[PDB]
């Protein structure tokens, strides 16, 4: 489902909860593509709370295998991504999506 | 002029022609036509009076003639080739009048020119006027359809050197020069009137069609783009194919700024938008980002 | 065919008609009533 | 590459400039998720990173500017000009404190206005509601059910107002210099986008009062408070393109002292309205006290009552302004108030009653007269925008005089709803621009519903008819049912939505059905229907104008009375083919599609219960020629009389067989020759009026009685009927269309003797 | 009912009714003339000069150009342009100063300088730039009865007031030369559809009258029995007075070109014409003598509307009577 490649520096030790904000930097990448989305850039946290399931279903389950500091190389498959049809005008088709995440999350 | 009623009839007979209106309801509830076939005594209103043309009216009426029937020479000589193979050697008796419909097609296209926009306003005007009307004028008794024809027929070959066989090897050159400026002329023709494009706009899948070849060049493309701008009516009818066949167009003529603009054109109408073609092309050309 | 058809077709070129009289010499010259001549459509090339 | 290399660019450039023509096209009036798309080609940093650089070849730097006003700033500026035409002023204490009197300064009508937009509006407009861009949200798995898509995608916006206040000085100092490399290759290049930019955040209406005190400095130091130097940019020579973005500038300006000029006039209306209005109380409490009896005293004291507030407030005013011939019945000191108002509102205007103006309305008129001096123009738009801002100014009378008409005060209660009602009008006004299509149908509803069932559309029908509501409503419903082929009844439900909404406006007031009494030429022309869908129509929405008026329908044109007869001549004659489509087999008249026409030619006439004679006159006379349809029966070719016909339905309404398989054909029948008998009963020569001696009600009577003769009236109405305590519908046959038969009797034949026996 | 005891936001909304009404129109504008004189006055700055003879239009030209640049467009109806109102109106009270801003009787050389004073302001406004601006969206309105004809009328009247050759001359070279066939024709079809005495009309608008009853106090909103019966009388009187102004002067050649059109190809002849609309006009008022023969005293409505007729009458008749003085 998710494999991620966790880099070393942070807690490493507090997960995320059921219920809860979780501030993230995400900064997306076509997988053998471009860059077209990412935080960084537009300098906002995007903050959202795991449970009411809004976010996409791959990027909430890279969040639910790390805990607090860690970065890591998110990876997603099409059925869990928006694989089917995509995302329309920005996303094609049966698409393979990465991400990589940095917080400063409250819990 | 102006003020004759004056009769005519026969040197021979001295028979008066006039109208009877012997129709049935059919006719009679349609259109107005009235046969004026010639009896004894005529009619008492069968008086007439006249009135002169213009000099350009005449004049293009001569130019409709004359090329009217070396065109109609033209598809009669393709015709009488087309479905006939041939070997080493003529493939008949008379030849295509090549040269003179090169210079056929160069004359026109000349003739049809738009005037220069660092004229003054009046005669500027006045000169767009004097061109809508003589392509009214065209228009009206058809070389549409004729030139619609002509480059249908040249188009069932392709190699434009190899296979234009049953012509003459000498045509070998000629052909590519007869397609593109008849591309052109049908883009003269084209420019500017309302009317003009309003009936053309029928033809678009057969345009839209047509853009899959070097023959076919931009000349069509950039009618297409005059077709959009100044019929916007059309717009309603334009499906996904069409746009799929746009773009595999521009990926396979590479880039090109005047498909960027007839893109544009297609999108917003006059005025108005079109959610339809917008998703449409925005789903097909942006995301894959090849 | 001919018809008298009404005011749409005025301005077409379709009601063109030549006036040709019939001897060469001073073709041009002022008609006169009872003149014969020939009419020629123009447009088509066919005489009525 | 870098967004740079000008050699190897000339070709490229041409393509890329051109391809942000199409990024801006499918970014379209009024959509907004493909902007959304949009926003991961182009991010908020490469767009703010174009904003700052100063090394573009300059076709791109327009582009990139146009690029962001495209996306985020479109939307909103499109729907807030629309709403800039409307001048509404809530009643609170910020706004009787306004005034046309300048802040800090004694006698300031003498000197300065203050300066244009830095003053609170505290004007009635919607908010924007922007909503921010992502792309790892879930989709909605359900379907649309006519969602918004997006809002818009979101930029923060103090660091575009800090910035854009920014390198616009800069560029105005850079000129100042009178450099010789302008940014982008060309001056008009530099200093055309970035006023564009700056043009529409003053729509927006987002800069602080020290900001637009700011934007006015260097426009040039004449426009300055009592409290190189950075010359004027008008001082400056420039080209015309950027000429013509000054002019919108310097609009915006004229219309925020507009503004600000209606606002004060409210303000002063609440305070002498109320001090006017007590002063009446206590002038009728005078008269209570020591009332004194006499004939000239009644005289007064009823006037003052008996008069409508109309003609009170109009002679209480018109008193006052005279040539000493006032005869006010209020005192000097009011009057003297207004006076003072009166010469303060005409001192700020232009009427005053070196080339140093001192003020915008001055400057402006010497500014636009210096650019006709020299350089001989040739953009027409110029000319245009130019002398429409010229004229304004001088005549700030009638562009006041223009505005108030639309101004309208309302209460400081009901403030909230009024947002409901405008954010839903501007979801009208936005969509109206779009073609048509399924998704915003659906949209379209929900703020048709809101607005319909507000609150507030119950109350004050005078706004109602400001804003030009009603014409909007018309110009959506015209552009569905343009086309002019019959198969042109695409969407086939916002005919019925904007017929409903119509048909209630039409009932508020009055004058709401004059406001609507000027289309109705053009409604019945379309009036040629499916004659059987539900709900209303436009036919119906027709006659709910001129319902109860008593002077709208003396109004009805013979045109209009001629047209639905003759729709009414083919009805007899067709037979109604979405019925054939239905299952019913054939008939050859049409009594449903006749009924709706008839019941609109019913209410012409018992307007207010009376008979107009005039329309009556031509009803009956167009009525002997085209109803000679509907078969032989009526005609008197045949002789099936009434009582034939009404027992041939009897037997096809007992007889399914023989009518296909709501509608019934013998009910439809019934229900036919009971309409047009109660158009022809109702429409007798008054009762008795003009019957004693005129001629014309001779006539008339004596053709009524010959088409529909007595000896089967009786017969028809004493026929039985299936009388159940098991049940039978009403819609196979009705009593109360019995008792349309007896209005003919009333009103015709009366009785003697013998007809009240049998 | 009360005026007391109202809402106070209702009051608002009366008061500025009213107020409009009584302060608001009311003649305090006074920039008519300011606003030629300063648009022409300024043909170049002090400073400004090209120093080579190449003269350039000055303000008040480039503004009369670009409207006959708008005229000239090939269009079927003509827009609103409430701009346009404006300025014609601004242009035409210039020269109407002159003869309506000024018993006794007036001296001979105050009277010929009132003479003068008035050919300088129409030479001012459109002996150059804009003769041929008039005439043009004549031609362009081709059957209305809307605004444009009767505002661009009211400017052709004050300039040719007192007969101005030099504008009769421009008028008639422009005309003659370019041959436009429809302007006849647009006068034609506003000739046509002129106000006549309607008796059916007035005698519902009588019953109307009669109908007294208020509405919300909104009785006379549409009770004005004015509007219905003529509804033309302004624009009548300033057509037929344009067709005198046009041939004031004995000129003898405007009166033939207007009687038959030579070099056009179709004739309207429009001295014919207006015999016609006098004609419809007779047959109209002799109606109405017969519908008041019997009654004995006349209503002061009666004799207001029969008035108002007659005034048009006697224009039309002056406007004749142009045609056919001087042999």
């Amino acid at each position: 489902g998710v494999e991620i490649e966790t880099i070393s520096p942070g807690d490493g030790r507090t997960f995320p909860k059921k219920g809860q904000t979780c501030v993230v930097h995400y900064t997306g990448m076509l997988q053998n593509g471009k860059k077209f989305d990412s935080s960084r850039d537009r300098n906002k946290p995007f903050k959202f709370r795991i449970g009411k399931q809004e976010v996409i279903k791959g990027f909430e389950e890279g969040a639910a295998q790390m805990s607090l500091g860690q970065r890591a190389k998110l990876t997603c498959t099409p059925d869990v991504a928006y694989g089917a049809t995509g995302h329309p005008g920005v996303i094609p088709p049966n698409a393979t999506l990465i991400f990589d995440v940095e917080l400063l999350n409250l819990e | 002029y102006g003020e004759s009623l004056c009769f005519v009839q026969h040197v021979a007979s001295g028979l008066w022609l006039t109208y009877a209106a012997p129709d049935p309801k059919a006719l009679r509830l349609g259109v107005l036509k009235k046969k004026a076939i010639l009896h004894q005594e005529g009619h008492m209103d069968d008086a007439l009076f006249l009135t002169r043309c213009q000099q350009e009216e005449s004049q293009a009426a001569r130019m409709i003639h004359s090329t009217a029937g070396l065109y109609n020479q033209f598809i009669k000589g393709l015709d009488s080739f087309s479905g006939k193979p041939r070997g080493s050697g003529p493939p008949a008796g008379p030849a295509l009048p090549i040269e003179a419909v090169i210079l056929s097609l160069q004359d026109l296209i000349g003739y049809f020119e738009p005037p220069s926009e660092e004229l003054q306003h009046e005669e500027k005007q006045s000169k767009l006027r004097s061109l809508r009307n003589r392509q009214s004028l065209f228009q009206e008794e058809g070389m549409l359809s004729l030139v619609l024809n002509c480059i249908d027929r040249l188009n069932v070959y392709t190699t434009a050197a190899h296979f234009a066989e049953y012509a003459g090897e000498e045509a070998a050159e000629s052909w590519k020069e007869i397609v593109n400026l008849l591309s052109e002329l049908l883009a003269s023709l084209i420019r500017g009137n309302r009317a003009n494009c309003a009936l053309f706009s029928t033809n678009l899948d057969w345009v839209v069609s047509k853009l899959d070849r070097l023959e076919a060049s931009s000349g069509i493309l950039e009618v297409l783009y005059c077709v959009l701008i100044e019929s916007p009516e059309v717009l309603n009818i334009i499906q996904e194919n069409h746009i799929k066949s746009i773009i595999s167009l521009l990926d396979k003529h590479g880039r090109n700024h005047k498909v960027l603009d007839v893109l544009c054109s297609l999108c917003v109408c006059n005025g108005v938008a079109v959610r339809s073609n917008q998703d449409l092309i925005t789903e097909n050309l942006l995301p894959g980002r090849e | 065919l001919v018809y008298y058809e009404g005011g749409a077709v005025c301005t077409h070129a379709r009601s063109l008609w030549r006036l040709e009289p019939l001897r060469i010499s001073w073709s041009g010259s002022h008609l006169r009533w009872g003149q014969p001549l020939r009419i020629r459509h123009v447009t088509t090339g066919r005489y009525l | 590459m870098d967004i740079l290399e000008l050699s190897e660019r000339l070709d490229l450039q041409r393509f890329h400039s051109h391809t942000l023509r199409l990024y801006r096209a499918v970014c379209a009036l009024g959509n907004n998720r493909v902007a959304h798309a949009l926003c991961s080609h182009v991010d908020q940093a490469q767009l703010l990173h174009a904003l700052e650089d100063a090394h573009l070849p300059g076709p791109l730097r327009a582009g990139y500017y146009d690029l962001l006003i495209s996306i985020h700033l479109e939307s909103a500026c499109r729907s807030r000009r629309s709403m800039l035409s409307e001048y509404i002023v809530p009643l609170t204490p910020e706004t009787r404190a306004i005034t046309l009197f300048p802040p800090g300064r004694k006698g300031g009508n003498a000197r300065r206005h203050g300066l244009p937009g830095v003053g609170v509006t505290t004007s009635l407009r919607p908010p924007h509601h922007f909503s921010p861009p992502c792309f790892v949200a879930a989709l909605p798995a359900a379907g649309v059910a006519e969602a918004p898509a997006r809002l818009s995608p979101a930029i923060p916006l103090e660091a575009l107002r800090d910035k854009a206040l920014r390198m616009l000085g800069e560029a105005v100092r850079d000129g100042g210099q009178h450099a010789r490399d302008p940014v982008g290759g060309s001056v008009e290049f530099q200093f055309v986008p970035v006023l564009k930019l700056v043009s529409t955040l003053l729509v927006m209406g987002i800069f602080g009062d020290e900001d637009v005190k700011q934007i006015l400095k260097m426009i040039e130091p004449e426009v300055f408070t009592e409290e190189d130097l950075e010359e004027g940019l008008l001082q400056m020579k420039l080209p015309e393109s950027v000429k013509l973005q000054m002019c919108n500038l310097l609009e915006y300006f004229c219309d925020q002292e507009l503004q600000h000029r209606v606002e004060s006039l409210a303000a002063f209306a609440e305070r002498y309205v109320d001090k006017l209005q007590a002063n009446q109380r206590s002038r009728y409490a005078l008269l209570m006290r020591a009332f004194t009896m006499s004939a000239a005293e009644t005289a007064r004291r009823t006037r003052e009552f008996r008069s409508p507030p109309q003609e009170q407030i109009n002679m209480l005013l018109h008193f006052k302004d005279e040539a000493d011939e006032e005869d006010c019945p209020l005192p000097e000191d009011i009057r003297q108030d207004l006076q003072d108002f009166h010469q303060d509102l005409l001192a700020h205007c232009g009427i005053q009653l070196e080339k140093k103006p001192q003020s915008l309305q001055e400057l402006v008129s010497h500014m636009v007269v210096r650019w006709a001096q020299e350089d001989y123009v040739q953009s027409p738009e110029l000319v245009r925008a130019m002398f429409s801002l010229l004229h304004r100014q001088y005549d700030g009378l009638g562009e006041l005089l223009r505005a108030l008409p639309r101004a309208y005060t309302i209460s400081p209660s009901s403030v909230e709803d009024t947002m409901s009602l405008l954010e839903c009008l501007g979801q009208i006004r936005s969509l109206l621009i779009v073609q048509m299509g399924p998704q915003e149908e659906n949209l379209m509803i929900q703020s048709i519903g809101n607005i319909m069932n507000n609150k507030v559309f119950y109350q004050h029908p005078n706004l109602m008819r400001a804003l030009g509501m009603h014409e909007t409503v018309m110009e959506v419903m015209v552009n569905v049912l343009g086309g002019g082929e019959t198969k042109e009844i695409r969407f086939p439900k916002m005919v019925t939505s904007c017929c409903r909404f119509l048909c209630y406006f039409c009932r508020i007031s009055r004058q709401n059905q004059r406001s609507m009494f000027d289309h109705l030429s053009y409604l019945l022309e379309n009036s040629g229907i499916g004659l059987g869908m539900q709900g209303s129509t436009p036919l119906d929405v027709a006659a709910a104008s001129v319902i109860d008026n008593n002077e709208l329908a003396l109004a009805l044109q013979e045109q209009d009375l001629e047209k639905v007869v003759s729709y009414l001549a083919g009805c007899g004659l067709q037979s109604c083919p979405m019925l054939l489509a239905k299952g019913y087999p054939d008939i050859g008249w049409n009594p449903c599609g006749g009924e709706r026409y008839l019941d609109f030619l019913r209410f012409a006439v018992f307007v207010n219960g009376e008979s107009v004679e005039e329309n009556a006159n031509v009803v009956v006379r167009l009525l002997i020629r085209k109803p000679e349809c509907f078969g032989p029966a009526l005609r008197g070719e045949g002789g099936s009389g009434l009582l034939a016909a009404i027992e041939e339905a009897i037997r096809i309404s007992e007889d399914p067989a023989r009518d296909g398989p709501r509608v019934h054909l013998g009910h439809a029948i019934m229900s036919f020759y009971a309409a047009l008998i109660d158009l022809l009963g109702r429409c007798a020569p008054e009762m008795h009026l003009i019957q004693a001696g005129k001629g014309e009600a001779l006539r008339i009577r004596a053709i009524l009685r010959s088409l529909v003769p007595l000896d089967d009236l009786v017969g028809i109405i004493s026929l039985p009927l299936q009388i159940p305590t098991q049940p039978k519908m009403s819609a196979s046959f009705v009593p109360d269309h019995k008792a349309s038969m007896v209005l003919f009797l009333d009103r015709v034949y009366g009785i003697e003797n013998q007809d009240f026996l049998l | 009912t009360p005026l007391y005891n109202l809402p106070t936001h209702r009051a608002c909304n009366m008061f500025l009714e009213s107020y409009k009404a009584a302060w608001i129109l009311t003649e305090d504008h006074s920039f008519e003339d300011r606003m030629i004189d300063d648009l022409s006055k300024a043909g170049e700055q002090e400073e400004e000069e090209e120093e080579v003879e190449e003269k350039k239009p000055d303000p008040l030209h480039q503004l009369v150009l670009h409207f006959s640049r708008t005229a000239l467009t090939e269009k079927s109806k003509l827009d609103e342009d409430y701009l346009y109102m404006a300025y014609a109106d601004i242009m035409a009270k210039s020269c109407h100063l002159e003869e309506g801003g000024e018993e006794v009787e007036v001296s001979f050389e105050e009277k010929e300088m009132e003479k003068q004073r008035l050919l300088y302001q129409q030479s001012r406004l459109h002996t150059r730039g804009a003769a041929e601006m008039v005439l043009q969206m004549i031609s362009a309105c081709k059957g209305e009865t809307g605004a444009m004809v009767s505002s661009t009328l009211k400017l052709g009247i004050s300039i040719l007031n007192g007969g101005n050759a030099e504008v009769q001359q421009k008028m008639l070279d422009y005309l003659k030369d370019k041959k436009e066939v429809g302007f006849f024709q647009s006068i034609q079809a506003l000739m046509q559809t002129c106000s006549v005495l309607d008796l059916n009309a007035f005698e519902r608008q009588n019953k109307a009258e009669g109908l007294g009853m208020v509405n919300e106090d909104g009785t006379v909103i549409n009770r004005q029995n004015g509007e219905k019966v003529m509804a033309d009388d302004e624009f009548t009187q300033d057509l037929f007075r344009f067709l005198q102004l046009l041939c004031e002067g004995h000129n003898n050649d405007f009166q033939n070109y207007l009687r038959t059109q030579t070099g056009n190809t179709t004739t309207i002849n429009i001295i014919i014409c207006t015999v016609d609309y006098l004609l419809r006009l007779q047959e109209s008022i002799s109606d109405f003598y017969w519908y008041y023969s019997g009654k004995d005293v006349i209503e002061e409505q009666g004799k207001r509307n029969f008035s108002k007729a007659m005034s048009v009458a006697k224009q039309v008749f002056n406007s004749l009577t142009e045609y056919i003085q001087g042999p």
